[PDB]
RNA sequence: GCUCGCCGGAAGACCAAGGGUUCCUGUCCAACGUUAAUCGGGGCAGGGUGAGUCGACCCCUAAGGCGAGGCCGAAAGGCG
């Protein structure tokens, strides 16, 4: 109950692998594909079962608070993995990212946020 | 009125000697939590003297 | 109507986060 | 083309042109709807219409 | 009237590459060539999610000046210069030394 | 307090506007300096 | 008219909130036009070429923004909005 | 071994900075990083930002264990100053120098 | 959110003039804001102004202007 940490993102993580709708996804959501690329779609399988397989790197304490990871986690991560430590700070981005947008989604109304989500031009040219 | 010569950097090396400023030098310790912290104010957790007396 | 938009309301959230890590 | 179309009488042409904008039009409607991948197709388009436009007026200058 | 094309055995003049030899991929305006297997820079590319791009060092092969190459000479193994005549009523590359036709 | 520029548009154009130059000699010699000079616009314009 | 004229009126589907709002709620859509063209224009050519009925259309003038590109200013160029009121027995067609 | 940490173009005076920095000149960082903790200005923090990089560096970069680093050389440049202007009264008006600086400390197990 | 305090023939509400996007949303905090700023009339991106009957246009003239011919004036031009 202490809000959004690395535990509820693994269950919402292997929900996903297991759930994952990439090629269904992209049918439901229909304003954001006509500004994106269609085959911008990343694969599940691949993605879901690093990001599975380097957070089963983690111990207990670094998932219910992970703001106490640093260099040398990361080096034992990526080492247990079998991957580079770049993947590792990608993967502590995505789940700053998710953190971020899940505590937006608990502070706010679920229908004022998913309303307030907005896709980024930098001008009326596309793509740039 | 306004000065007649520029004050040289000496002058006003002297003048500036009294603004140095005195580093605290003891940093009380608190005996419960053991966190440092001024004399007579509570540490980062609300700790004092022993209590705590802040929950916070 | 209210079927399609409660399931997908369901699993809202959890879409545009991975979508936007894809794009 | 240009060779092509100048054996065409003038009422084909018409007809010729009539398709073009009808092609085009269709055109920047998928462009601005995002719904177009080659946007090559435009830009031909675009410019056969001026190859057409330029011989209507040379059968009718002379 | 240009002497050095795409897809000719060149040979470097100049450079860290002087002596070697390889295919070119293309021109480009201000007179510069890139050639096969020549002229590699590493190059540190920010990892691009949307083309699906790795980060990472990439060796990439960089131009070199027009000037610097040379057309190779298969038949002599040297290195040559470059002329034009007229074969046929076009126009046609030659090698200086041989005087044969490319 | 009252200062010396209180605008208006149509004081503004029918004064220095293009055609009120134009009208008269002088108007049409403004204009001639300012196409020698080569400004960015001549008159006040919108 | 003449319909060469129409197929050069209707640059582009305008897409936003407000836009959905009418079409959804009021029978409306919303469109990006050429900035002479004229109600009569309008109506003439979405009753031509979507090919359905028209009740009326409603204009305005949408001046650009001003924008700076690397200290540079710059003007967006003007262009002119039409809400356009389908008589209810259509139903839309996206092409 | 010595190490650098900076931070230039910092907003302040390298006047109003150089009386923390001079505070802090020859002490091991722990007992200076709390010196820094309970001073009570704005230099205060910028300076504290700059030593904590500065043992960042060491350690991570050159090995250094923290416990025995002392604060070696630390100094205040000036920086490059930002004219502005600033009115007065009767129409004169005044340009205006908003000054920043460049802090450097430097730290050394030695 | 709660109390406190000020304006109320205004420190409220609507226009014309003048400005020209400052409007609304999201996002950012270098510079700008006489301090911080997470905030803004600041930066970047998007949206936003829907008329037979409200205005302009349009119909009619005021003072005044321009003014075919015309009168006048070295030339330009002045008067009508």
């Amino acid at each position: 109950g202490d809000g959004f940490d690395l535990n509820d993102f693994l269950e919402q993580l292997r929900q996903m692998k297991n759930m994952g709708g990439x090629x269904x996804x992209x049918x439901x959501x229909x304003x954001x594909x006509x500004x994106x690329x269609x085959x911008x779609x990343x694969x599940d399988d691949k993605v879901l079962v690093r990001m599975e397989a380097i957070i089963n790197s983690m111990t207990m304490k670094e998932r219910a608070k992970p703001e106490i990871i640093k260099g040398s986690r990361k080096r034992r991560i990526a080492a247990g993995c079998g991957m580079q430590v770049q993947d590792v700070n990608r993967l502590l981005k995505q789940f700053d990212d998710m953190q971020r947008m899940m505590k937006k989604m608990k502070k706010g109304g679920x229908x004022x946020x998913x309303x307030x989500x907005x896709x980024x031009x930098x001008x009326x040219x596309x793509x740039x | 009125a306004v000065q007649q010569n520029k004050p040289t950097r000496s002058k006003r090396g002297m003048r500036r000697s009294h603004d140095a400023l005195t580093a605290v030098t003891s940093l009380s310790v608190d005996k419960t939590s053991g966190e440092k912290h001024l004399r007579h104010h509570i540490t980062a957790d609300g700790y004092y003297r022993g209590r705590k007396v802040i929950a916070k | 109507k209210q079927s399609t938009l409660a399931l997908l309301l369901l699993l809202l959230l959890l879409t545009p986060v991975a979508a936007a890590a894809a794009a | 083309k240009a060779k092509e179309l100048r054996e065409k009488s003038v009422e084909e042409l018409n007809t010729e042109l009539l398709n073009l904008l009808r092609e085009q039009f269709n055109l920047r409607m998928q462009a601005a709807s995002g719904q177009l991948q080659q946007s090559h197709l435009l830009k031909q388009v675009r410019r056969d219409v001026a190859r057409v436009k330029t011989l209507l007026n040379e059968k009718a200058g002379a | 009237a240009a002497k050095i094309r795409r897809d000719d055995e060149v040979i470097v003049l100049t450079g860290k590459d002087k002596g070697k030899r390889g295919k070119v991929k293309n021109v480009l305006s201000s007179g510069k060539v890139i050639v096969e297997g020549i002229n590699l820079v590493k190059k540190h590319q920010k990892p691009v999610p949307a083309l699906n791009q790795p980060g990472g060092i990439v060796e990439k092969e960089a131009a070199i000046q027009v000037s610097n190459v040379a057309i190779f000479n298969a038949a002599t193994g040297k290195a040559d210069r470059v002329g034009f005549r007229f074969e046929d009523g076009k126009k046609v590359r030659f090698f200086k030394s041989n005087s044969e036709t490319i | 307090m009252k200062r010396t520029f209180q605008p208006s548009v149509l004081k503004r154009n029918r004064s220095h506007g293009f055609r009120a130059r134009m009208a008269t000699k002088n108007g049409r010699q403004v204009l001639a300096r300012r196409r020698a000079k080569g400004r960015a616009r001549l008159t006040v314009s919108k | 008219i003449r319909e060469e004229r129409l197929l050069k009126v209707l640059r582009a589907p305008h897409v936003s909130e407000k836009a959905s709002t009418a079409m959804e709620k009021s029978n409306t859509i919303v469109l990006k036009v050429a900035k002479d063209a004229t109600k009569a224009e309008i109506k003439a050519a979405v009753q031509k070429l979507f090919e359905v009925e028209v009740e009326v259309v409603n204009t305005l003038v949408v001046k650009g923004k001003v924008k700076r590109h690397g200290q540079r200013i710059g003007r967006r160029s003007d262009w002119k909005k039409a809400y356009v009121t389908l008589k209810e027995g259509q139903n839309l067609d996206f092409v | 071994m010595e190490t650098i940490a900076k931070h230039r173009h910092a907003r302040s005076s390298a006047q109003k900075v150089r009386l923390v920095a001079d505070l802090i000149r020859g002490k091991k960082v722990s007992q200076a990083l709390d010196i820094l903790t309970y001073t009570n200005k704005k230099a205060a923090v910028l300076v504290k930002k700059v030593l904590e990089s500065a043992i960042a560096n060491a350690e991570h970069n050159d090995g250094a264990d923290i416990d025995d680093l002392k604060v070696t050389k630390i100094f205040v440049d000036e920086g490059p100053s930002m004219k502005r202007i600033m009115p007065r009264a009767k129409g004169r008006a005044d340009r205006i120098l908003k000054r920043t600086s460049h802090i450097t400390v430097v730290v050394s197990d030695r």
